[PDB]
């Protein structure tokens, strides 16, 4: 089957030129009647139409993004690829490369890579301790965390015990402040007859900054 | 009762390159009420009568539908040529069957052009009667080889029909279904 | 261009039921309608074309309907499999997609645990402050997360996070994080978080002292 693989940097400044290329495996680009298309969709967002390309190399736009959308085909290398000039932060979502076999619709995608838009280049996390308190604590079961604040880019993964403590873990997702860093908050639901005798460790790891940190929990008893 | 209503009231049509068949046996055929609407402005009998098809029994009938221009029309005929004569649908000069078209600018035709439908525009050799070539292999007209790009003597054979509601009538699209006895 | 609005936007279904998806065009599309179902983080997959034609692969439960400015996706009996977000995309002018709707599990109604966190020592020495107040496990998704400083109701400071539903107990949890300087942290001595939910005859409020 037709195998569609999205590449590019994903950290594109604003009013730059936003590039993505997408590896056709399985089938070939300049041949047969297929629909190479690029969809793009921002967090939280419904699907947007980017445009594509035609195996003759006839393009077609969604109307909105005409003027800045260049799509073109790498017949030598079988790929295809995407130019976005000018671009805003309100270019920041996940971009999809598709074919179909149709003008209408996309009936294969690609895993899909993010691209970010900011001005704000990359910063590791700092970790901070949730601790558990008495208002910490309903019953029986006390609860704990880590805040990961002020990092860029996306993503942050976040682990408990190296992995051993799974059960009752909530690790929310990121929040875009209003100073362009991402913050994010894990928790997890323990016994309150542990905090004592168990030790809590978060596993922050940003890839973006090559940055990892363990941060241990204690409880504050104030 | 013969499934006439799927090829006639089809969604989606065909291009007249990779023009869909659908043969027919087995059934009864409401034939004089084929033709009870005034949506057909092209209705040509050959060799049969659309009037004594009620009192006929075949052996089977072959749906062949797609989708052409309004001025192309002319040419779904025996003993026609041009570029859909020759190279996407030829009918036999012994043709026993009838071409029934209609306009269809309302589904057909989209605002930012409708490039779903397709024409071969470039071939070696004319078509044989009812042959379809499906083959989108770039076109070599001229010396040097082409390896599957296109450029100086290297063309790609499908040429795309932009279909937008404010063409003529000469350029709109028409839906096209021949039935052979 | 053509506008699909869809509904509802979101639903709440058992395994079994009968959901039904709607539709609607700003304009007459005819029969130029697709359907897509996404899982979260993953990339959308073609069920439907045409309104009614279905996708070469996708179970039969999946039906297709409707015409001109109205149409409904149909799963007969669902499956856990089934629980996505599905949109529709017209392709009667350019190619436009609807907002979606999203099918969740529906179970009864939890109340959240409520818990809140002072900022830490750590992150005071930097000079900021953050209050994380927590909702765990609660159902449905509908909740208010309230901010008091010293009985002064706080709006412009917070941001909350929702996490996708459980696939276990079909709970949501919130996370609301309230954020002020070190400077103004020191202004007060109060702060609270009220929550408001269908699972609470009355606001739950938790608090602390700065201190
Ligand atoms: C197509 O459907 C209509 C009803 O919507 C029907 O009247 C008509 O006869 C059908 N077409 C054919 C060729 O029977």
């Amino acid at each position: 089957q037709v195998q569609l693989v999205e590449s590019g940097p994903g950290r594109v400044k604003p009013s730059q030129t936003l590039s993505l290329t997408c590896t056709v495996s399985g089938d070939s680009i300049n041949s047969g009647i297929n629909y190479w298309n690029w969809i793009r969709q921002p967090a939280g967002k419904e699907l947007e139409w980017i445009g594509r390309i035609f195996t003759s190399g006839t393009t077609h736009y969604n109307p909105s993004l005409k003027s800045r959308v260049t799509i073109s085909v790498d017949r030598s290398k079988n790929e295809f690829s995407l130019t976005l000039n000018s671009v805003t932060a309100a270019d920041t979502a996940v971009y999809f490369c598709g074919r179909g076999g149709t003008d209408d619709y996309v009936d294969y995608w690609g895993q899909g890579t993010l691209v970010t838009v900011s001005s704000a280049s990359t910063k590791g996390p700092s970790v901070f301790p949730l601790a558990p308190s008495s208002k910490s604590t309903s019953g029986g079961t006390a609860a704990l965390g880590c805040l990961v604040k002020d990092y860029f880019p996306e993503p942050v993964t976040v682990s408990w015990n190296s992995g051993a403590l799974t059960s009752g873990v909530h690790t929310f997702p990121a929040v875009l402040q209003s100073s362009g860093l991402y913050s994010l908050s894990s928790v997890v639901t323990v016994p309150s007859s542990s905090l004592g005798t168990q030790t809590y460790i978060c596993n922050v790891n940003h890839k973006p900054s090559n940055t990892k940190v363990d941060k241990r929990v204690e409880p504050k008893s104030c | 009762l013969c499934p006439f209503g799927e090829v006639f009231n089809a969604t989606r049509f065909a291009s007249v390159y990779a023009w869909n068949r659908k043969r027919i046996s087995n059934c009864v055929a409401d034939y004089s009420v084929l033709y009870n609407s005034a949506s057909f402005s092209t209705f040509k009998c050959y060799g049969v009568s659309p009037t004594k098809l009620n009192d006929l029994c075949f052996t089977n009938v072959y749906a062949d539908s797609f989708v052409i221009r309004g001025d192309e029309v002319r040419q779904i005929a025996p003993g026609q040529t041009g570029k859909i004569a020759d190279y996407n649908y030829k009918l036999p000069d012994d043709f026993t069957g009838c071409v029934i078209a209609w306009n269809s600018n309302n589904l057909d035709s989209k605002v930012g052009g409708n490039y779903n439908y397709r024409y071969r525009l470039f071939r070696k050799s004319n078509l044989k009667p009812f042959e379809r070539d499906i083959s989108t292999e770039i076109y070599q007209a001229g010396s040097k080889p082409c390896n599957g790009v296109e450029g100086f003597n290297c063309y790609f054979p499908l040429q795309s029909y932009g279909f937008q509601p404010t063409n003529g009538v000469g350029y709109q699209p028409y839906r096209v279904v021949v039935l052979s006895f | 261009a053509i506008q699909m609005t869809q509904s509802p936007s979101t639903l709440s279904a058992s395994v079994g039921d009968r959901v039904t998806i709607t539709c609607r065009a700003s304009q007459d599309i005819n029969s130029w309608l697709a359907w897509y179902q996404q899982k979260p983080g993953k990339a959308p997959k073609l069920l439907i074309y045409d309104a009614s034609s279905l996708h070469s692969g996708v179970p039969t439960r999946f039906s297709g309907s409707g015409s001109g400015t109205e149409f409904t996706l149909t799963i007969s009996s669902l499956q856990p499999d089934d629980f996505a977000s599905y949109y529709c995309q017209q392709y009667k002018s350019y190619r436009t997609f609807g907002r979606g709707t999203k099918v969740e599990i529906k179970r009864t109604v939890a109340a959240p645990s409520v818990f809140i966190f002072p900022p830490s020592d750590e992150q005071l020495k930097s000079g900021t402050a953050s209050v994380v107040c927590l909702l765990n496990n609660f159902y449905p998704r509908e909740a208010k997360v309230q901010w008091k400083v010293d009985n002064a109701l706080q709006s412009g400071n917070s941001q909350e996070s929702v996490t996708e539903q459980d696939s276990k107990d079909s709970t949501y949890s919130l996370s609301s994080t309230l954020t002020l300087s070190k400077a103004d942290y020191e202004k007060h001595k109060v702060y609270a978080c009220e929550v408001t939910h269908q699972g609470l005859s009355s606001p739950v409020t938790k608090s602390f002292n700065r201190g």
